């Protein structure tokens, strides 16, 4: 129930990586993290915001496997623009990884999702 | 039900927009 | 006639002046002649005046470089304005030899260390560049004109060597460099000896040069990609069987995509799009031959990556496809969408369309029934959907402009539908738009739009489609059948097959709610004989494909009406 972790990976060090970073920055407001891959974790307000906003994109229809035995879940999107962020041709398009960890199981979290959203 | 077809990929093979090389004018 | 009289008055002396065994009088005269020779009507006389012969025969062998250079320009200009036959004639006099010699000479000049090239007079080297220019062009047109010529050219080793020499050294003018790059592109396309010549070149290693170029940030990277792609496919460096250093087709796709990122040079854009489309048909070949934050939290995050993942894939063996999907198709869509404002982006759209069309038709040809190719299906389905909504509605919501673009986006929609199958989104009731297009649009046999509309429409009408959607569509097909009096036979085969694919399972709601409720099986028993007549009324020899197709359709219809009874 803590953090939302958006995640990008670009095997090619370079332009395309500093651009992925820029996206995660302006989208979370936090200066992103680096790993071959960038990502950023967001807690509290912005998390529920960015979560729903891309969950929109996925038409609120998931599959049952993405949820972890630890009752967590995630999904991918390929167009970080389908969430109302414009297109900067000096940035291009990037895909994003979305991941939601719950605390206070799979069953309980699936059911939790069904109730709210 | 059930059905009979053969070599289908060949059939729809054609649809792929196909290209080969080759103009401009006015100077 | 009269026009010709005034023409000969103007022209004849110039030829006689070139003809002059005043090789310098004609350095100035021949030097004049290309300018003189640009004119359209006038040329046909010039040709008929046997210029081709003279030039070939005399001018090129002269000791003064200005002669030969004027003469090679003459030929160039000619071949450009004129038509393909012309080149084929030149090939008959084996101008190839004449060129091979010419290129040897240029090659000695560049590679020489005695004069040597760089320390040449300014206009000296300008002359060489002028000669090279014409030479390049000629090889372009000649290769293009016919196949047997394209082969004949990729056999003259000196020619290849020169093309490599230039592309590799990059010490010539950009108009010349780019011309060389093109020339190689033509020769390298669906040709093996050239594929190998470029890879197997250790003299200048033109390969590694291209790779670097198509890999980095250079403004010309795309061109490099065009050649390299032609090579990969020519010698089958693909996913199932990569080249040296895993040089698969895939590695190109990033740079191509980045060339797209900027559009919102212009030629550079079109070229990349064209490449990407070819990559589409060529991975058809791939699939054919194939068969407080850190650490283990990340490790686990790989637990959810099972879900089709944006960033990287299950597809370690098919990087080409993932790069297409992961990187290419985003931009392909955006370009397919963005405004129709000029004719330039009208073209760019028609292209981005052609590309997505290609990719999609390739994949849609695979097997996915049951769990077949699950991984591929799981990567593609999302994208196929996205394409559908993102690019197939908007153009249909516009009802805007063109006819052949309608064919484009219809063909594409067919592909996407072939995969989606009733899982395909329904908004603004598109099946009606297409049906309308079928009736309003009322060659090669199966290129006609009616076919493509039958196809996409019957595709999206599988279970679990909205039962009403299913109904209307099935109705349209059966309608076609009852009034099969003027419908092209191709569309019969497609319609038949569509219904066969939709209503072969009694366990489907539509089987009862639609097929039985509206009693299609009657109309089927009605058409069985009609089908037999039109079938026998088709020429198995001109052409056989259609005939055999209809035959199997009748069998399965014949079989299927019979089967259809089996279940009440």
């Amino acid at each position: 129930i803590q953090k939302l972790v958006l995640n990008i990976s670009v095997g090619e060090s370079g332009d395309r990586l500093t651009r992925a970073a820029k996206v995660l920055e302006q989208l979370s407001g936090q200066t992103p993290v680096y790993s071959i891959a960038v990502h950023v974790t967001v807690r509290g307000p912005k998390a529920e915001e960015i979560l729903e906003r891309g969950l929109k994109v996925k038409e609120y229809e998931l599959r049952r496997r993405n949820f972890s035995e630890t009752g967590n879940f995630g999904f991918g999107i390929s167009e970080h623009i389908d969430l109302g962020i414009k297109y900067d041709p000096s940035i291009g398009i990037y895909g994003m990884d979305f991941y939601c960890c719950m605390t206070r199981t799979r069953e309980e979290t699936i059911r939790w999702f069904k109730q709210r959203f | 039900a059930f059905h009979k077809l053969v070599k289908n990929s060949a059939y729809y093979s054609r649809f792929q927009t196909k290209f080969k090389r080759r103009k401009t004018d006015y100077y | 006639p009269e026009l010709a009289k005034l023409r000969e008055d103007k022209i004849l002396p110039v030829l006689k002046d070139l003809k002059s065994p005043d090789a310098k009088s004609r350095t100035t005269a021949a030097g004049a002649i290309a300018n003189i020779v640009q004119d359209a009507k006038c040329r046909k006389l010039l040709l008929r005046e046997q210029v081709v012969h003279i030039v070939l025969t005399e001018t090129l062998t002269d000791n003064n470089i200005d002669s030969r250079a004027a003469g090679w320009e003459i030929l160039k200009v000619l071949a450009q304005e004129e038509e393909a036959d012309f080149c084929v004639h030149l090939y008959r006099l084996d101008v190839l030899t004449a060129i091979e010699h010419a290129a040897k000479a240029v090659l000695e000049t560049l590679t020489t260390s005695e004069p040597p090239f760089s320390k040449l007079l300014k206009a000296q080297q300008r002359l060489v560049w002028d000669i090279t220019g014409s030479l390049l062009v000629l090889i372009g047109l000649l290769a293009l004109a016919r196949d047997e010529i394209h082969e004949a050219v990729a056999t003259k080793q000196t020619i290849l060597r020169l093309l490599f020499r230039l592309i590799s050294a990059d010490i010539a003018p950009q108009d010349i460099y780019e011309e060389a790059i093109s020339c190689l592109t033509t020769l390298s396309e669906d040709n093996l000896k050239v594929g190998q010549a470029i890879t197997d070149d250790q003299e200048t290693h033109v390969y590694d040069v291209l790779l670097k170029l198509a890999t980095g940030t250079d403004p010309r990277a795309v061109m490099a990609c065009g050649v390299l792609h032609n090579v990969f496919t020519s010698l089958q460096w693909m996913d199932h069987s990569p080249g040296k250093d895993g040089a698969c087709d895939a590695i190109l796709i990033p740079t191509l995509t980045r060339a797209l990122e900027h559009v919102v040079y212009a030629n550079i854009t079109l070229l990349a799009l064209v490449t990407l489309a070819s990559i589409g048909t060529d991975f058809q070949e791939t699939l054919v031959k194939g068969n407080s934050i850190t650490s283990e939290m990340q490790a686990d995050m790989e637990r959810v990556v099972g879900a089709d993942g944006t960033d990287d894939g299950d597809l370690e063996d098919l990087p080409t496809l993932r790069e297409l999907i992961q990187t290419a198709v985003p931009q392909l869509i955006r370009l397919s969408n963005l405004p129709i404002d000029s004719d330039e982006s009208l073209t760019i759209q028609s292209h981005a369309l052609s590309a997505l069309n290609n990719i999609s038709w390739t994949i849609s040809c695979l097997e996915f029934a049951n769990g077949e190719n699950a991984n591929i299906h799981n990567a593609w389905y999302p994208t196929a959907k996205k394409i559908w909504r993102k690019t197939i509605l908007p153009i249909l919501e516009a009802d805007s402009a063109d006819l052949k673009l309608a064919t484009q986006v219809t063909s594409l929609a067919w592909a996407v539908a072939r995969v989606l199958h009733g899982e395909t989104p329904t908004d603004g009731n598109p099946h009606r738009k297409f049906i309308s297009l079928y009736h309003s649009s009322k060659e090669d046999p199966f290129q006609g739009l009616g076919v493509k509309c039958i196809g996409v429409v019957g595709s999206l009408a599988h279970d679990p489609a909205p039962i009403e959607v299913n109904r209307e569509v099935g109705v349209f097909l059966v309608t076609l059948l009852r009034q099969s009096n003027n419908v092209p036979p191709a569309e019969i085969v497609e319609a038949l097959n569509q219904l066969f694919d939709i209503y072969g399972d009694e366990e489907l709601a539509c089987d009862k709610e639609v097929f039985w409720k509206d009693g299609f099986l009657k109309h089927l028993e009605e058409f069985l004989p009609k089908m037999r007549t039109l079938t026998k009324g088709i020429d198995k020899r001109t052409q056989p494909e259609l005939r055999t197709r209809a035959d199997e359709a009748l069998l399965n219809l014949g079989r299927f009406v019979q089967y259809k009874k089996k279940h009440a």
